[PDB]
């Protein structure tokens, strides 16, 4: 957050610093799907893979919630994508 | 003498600038963070593929290679965490030749699998001492243009001879 | 052990795999049939092999894992007309239902639903496992 | 008789597969050096003085904690300048039969090695020669079924354990290099796969992970992988460069006086690598 | 019998207060070490241990090390080990330490200022010519000679943090090093181990990656990256009453310690110098 | 207990912090601090009660 | 045991602030010094040590 900052007092700055960790993030999203696009996806996940995942994923969300903090169309899209929310359209 | 060291140095930032494109390279985003691999090299793997690779040395003249970065305005005393960057930035260059050395073999298949040519021997080497020169490049750019004629720093051509003496004994164990 | 006649079970060996196509809106008082479905799970993966997609009657789904509530006497479990619930192999007894008639599909009869007024029973040719 | 009609009776039982090696002479008498670990009830199918012989492995425990827990773990006997084969720690079911001199030691230990890997061709081809070779029906016919027998109930033991460990979803263990920028870990999980079942479960009792995820709590007992797994198997080298110097102290005066009582790091190597998950204890 | 206890060179000039000072034995080792077990447990989180590097048959090379006492949670102050000048007053609460102590950090990282506010405030104590004043003296005198003693310049080729990959540039943890006083640069090499070892062309990894970490805060037992390694630790009662009079207990076991492995040593054409 | 008696909530609050975060705080110094604050915070509430009393006192 | 249930007991009671203060540093021990005036039920609620140290 500081390090952004260094750019402007910017009014909605620790939105920001979530915004660009999770764009970052998808950045390299974007590269494992196109890199498995071509693949079958199943009908239900890989029982392993989601317990691995739901298994990081309480460790993610506790560290993220200990961790408290503080022109629309495309805005919002994105936003959606950034809560993870894939009703996004 | 050092003026001809200077000398060594603007030649190859020049002679860098010359081949990145005389061979349309420039993979000057990668570092000596780690091993390097031919997933970063590919269509680089396949230019090279156009030139017969044998005329390189397996070794690597590390001193010669680094001592020209030296020479800098260390006397400006206002910036000694720069000579402490050097020799983090030697190390860092002893420790990647080393690794480049003692897993050679194992880039070997890796740019078997990248364009199975029988001058994989030399394109391993090729991509290893080219990274290493964008690197190189990049640490010229961070670097000011301070070059002395001439400068005395024992503790760094003392690291300089006891890194490249394991880097040297390593390249030269690449038996065939 | 008593049931509310409220819950109709349905057995069947099929129910190994949940019978999407046999949920049904239910109606109220009113005859005003609920688009909110609500599916209960005996595990929390149970909840991946439903698909909301395959509901089409329905506005919304949900899917939660059955647990006992302790504070609820099955004899007379809390209603709840705002939603269709069904209980899919369910394990435990059933201390809330739905409008109209609370759906039940199980390849399992405990004593629980032993005694559920409403039970149909789906025949299949045995083929013994070894 | 004393004992009632059958009634298995229990006792300890000697674990370690390499102490049913008997020498098929029946006029040649053998004893096979057995630590007496052996005999200790745990996850070790191995005594430690066969595993120090065969592996380059010593065993060790990590405490783990309020309750302090005891994980097993083992440690390499690797030294610094051992090489290329050398390095193999455990070989792979396509490099035992070579990093294993199969020639320099007994028939009994061979058909042991190829029925740990899963060589059935060697077993049966083993069997085959000892049926034509010597009084096969006299007493070797019986020694070979009997150490047969025990090393394939060992196997019977392990095996449907490791399998439901496998497919296990509360238990998840991944044999790689955590770190996933690197080159040296490859598809670990995969040669682990290939590896036999009773070979997972020594893996598993020997390597460490570098983490551990219990529950919503993970512990790093590493910021480094000790180990690496390759097609040649578990070799004992550092992923990332130089390998790690291993004094080797024992088995195979100011400074003390300022040394004197003082709380000493040992200098060995344990092994550390991949990640591993549980949901509560099951301890 | 010279006890090096720095720390405990403190007198409660205070009547009412009594300074116990129980600290560490070791303190009369001539070691390395100018401050003892128990000071360096309090006062720095770490615990003293010795490296063995050549054992052999009487080459006992037997470098010096301590241990991490913070755990995978702290962070920041709590996770220091060894602050800068520039954070030390708020990384030690000054405030709730005896004067004396107060003293010897603000010599030891050289708070000259810290010093002479100290001793002005001491100077409005009721018996302060009688025995404060003997009381400043003796601490003052005490910390300057081991200061002095510390520091090589009064009357070699160790990088800290010349290790550290992935690092974009820079290094300067051995600035830092330098900027130390000499005390905290001799405590810095006594605890702190080189993750490598270079004699005569002859190059000893002890680690597979250095566990300090060295910046501008100062000295902290954080990773290089990831998180955090895992570091753990009659009046009868009714409870003590046990009740009736009636597992990997056969292996040894291996610590679960965090030493502080960072660095990199080279050594010259000097052979196995064992004096 | 400056920072009690004289109605310094700030202070306090970074005392009761700094220990927090300052030595064995969970061992025995957390009781220690919290028994004396108790014994303040009873002393206190004995006296002020009484205290505003007699301001209103007729 | 002995007493009551809780029976809140009846006895003298130290009254100076003052006299709480103990060393945090359990490692440390510290006696504060009380007149013994504290343990005079009154109106005073500081010793008479503490009153003349600290307010003169
Ligand atoms: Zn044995
Ligand atoms: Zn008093």
């Amino acid at each position: 957050r500081e390090t952004f900052n260094v750019f402007g007092p910017f009014k909605q700055i620790d939105f920001m610093v979530m915004f660009v960790i999770k764009f970052n993030f998808l950045c390299d999203m974007r590269n494992f799907a196109k890199l498995i696009d071509e693949l079958v996806p199943n009908k239900q996940p890989n029982m392993r893979i989601h317990s691995v995942l739901v298994m990081r994923d309480k460790i993610v969300k506790l560290a993220f919630s200990n961790l408290q903090f503080q022109n629309t169309k495309h805005l919002q899209r994105l936003i959606m994508l950034m809560n993870a929310n894939y009703n996004v359209i | 003498s050092k003026d001809i060291v200077n000398e060594k140095l603007q030649k190859i930032i020049v002679v860098t600038d010359g081949m990145k494109r005389l061979y349309e390279y420039c993979n000057c985003k990668n570092s000596l963070e780690t091993l390097p691999s031919a997933a970063n090299y590919g269509s680089l793997l396949k230019r090279l593929n156009l030139y017969n690779l044998d005329h390189i040395e397996m070794n690597v003249n590390f001193y010669e290679l680094l001592f020209p970065l030296t020479l800098y305005n260390d006397n400006d005393n206002s910036d000694k965490t720069l000579s402490h960057q050097l020799v983090n930035y030697i190390f860092l260059a002893s420790n990647y030749f080393q690794n480049c050395a003692k897993n050679f073999n194992y880039m070997r298949e890796t740019f078997n699998v990248f364009g199975p040519f029988k001058q994989i021997d030399f394109m391993v080497m090729f991509v290893i001492k080219f990274n290493f020169l964008c690197d190189m490049r990049n640490f010229a750019k961070l670097i000011d243009e301070l070059v002395p004629n001439k400068q005395p720093n024992m503790r760094i051509h003392s690291v300089l001879v006891m890194r490249d003496k394991i880097v040297k004994l390593a390249f030269s164990n690449l038996q065939f | 052990m008593e049931c509310p006649f409220q819950i109709q079970v349905c057995i069947s060996d099929r129910f190994f795999a949940f019978p999407h196509n046999l949920v049904e809106p239910q109606s109220d008082v009113g005859n005003k049939l609920i688009e909110n479905l609500i599916v209960y799970v005996p595990t929390d993966d149970d909840r991946l092999y439903i698909d909301k997609k395959q509901f089409p009657k329905f506005n919304s789904v949900l899917v939660y894992r059955h647990e006992h509530d302790v504070n609820i006497d099955s004899r007379s479990p809390k209603k709840t007309a705002s939603a269709t619930i069904v209980y899919w192999n369910p394990l435990v007894p059933i201390t809330e239902i739905g409008a109209g008639e609370t759906r039940v599909f199980s390849v399992l009869l405990t004593n629980n639903l032993f005694y559920c007024n409403t039970m149909i029973v789906h025949h299949e040719n045995p083929k013994c496992p070894i | 008789l004393v004992p009632v009609g059958m009634a298995p009776r229990q006792m300890r039982v000697n674990r370690c597969i390499f102490a049913s090696i008997v020498s098929f002479d029946a006029c040649i008498t053998y004893k096979s050096p057995c630590s007496p670990d052996a005999y200790h009830d745990d996850g070790w199918f191995i005594c430690n003085n066969h595993l120090i012989k065969r592996f380059k492995m010593s065993k060790m425990v990590l405490p783990i904690f309020d309750n302090q827990f005891k994980m097993t773990i083992a440690r390499h006997l690797v030294g610094n300048k051992e090489r290329g084969i050398k390095r193999i720690l455990i070989p792979s079911a396509t490099n035992y039969q070579d990093v294993f001199n199969l020639n320099s030691m007994m028939q009994a230990e061979q058909l042991i090695f190829h029925l740990i890997y899963n060589n059935e061709n060697a077993v049966n081809t083993i069997c085959d020669n000892l049926k034509y070779t010597e009084g096969f029906t006299s007493n070797t016919q019986r020694v070979i079924h009997s150490v047969y027998a025990t090393t394939k109930s060992i196997l019977d033991t392990t095996n449907p354990n490791t399998f439901c460990s496998r497919v296990s979803r509360d238990e998840l263990r991944f044999f790689d290099v955590t770190n996933a920028r690197a080159l040296r870990g490859g598809a670990g999980d995969q040669l682990f796969n290939n590896y036999s079942g009773f070979l997972q479960n020594l893996i598993r009792r020997a390597v460490a992970p570098e983490y551990l995820q219990i529950d919503t709590e993970e512990l790093r007992f590493r910021n480094c992988a000790t180990c690496i797994i390759d097609e040649t198997g578990l070799v004992a080298s550092v992923p990332d460069g130089p390998e790690l110097y291993n004094p080797i102290r024992s088995s195979d005066r100011e400074l003390d006086r300022t040394l004197s009582g003082y709380e000493e790091y040992p200098t060995y190597v344990p092994l550390f690598l991949g990640y591993q998950i549980i949901n509560s204890e099951n301890n």
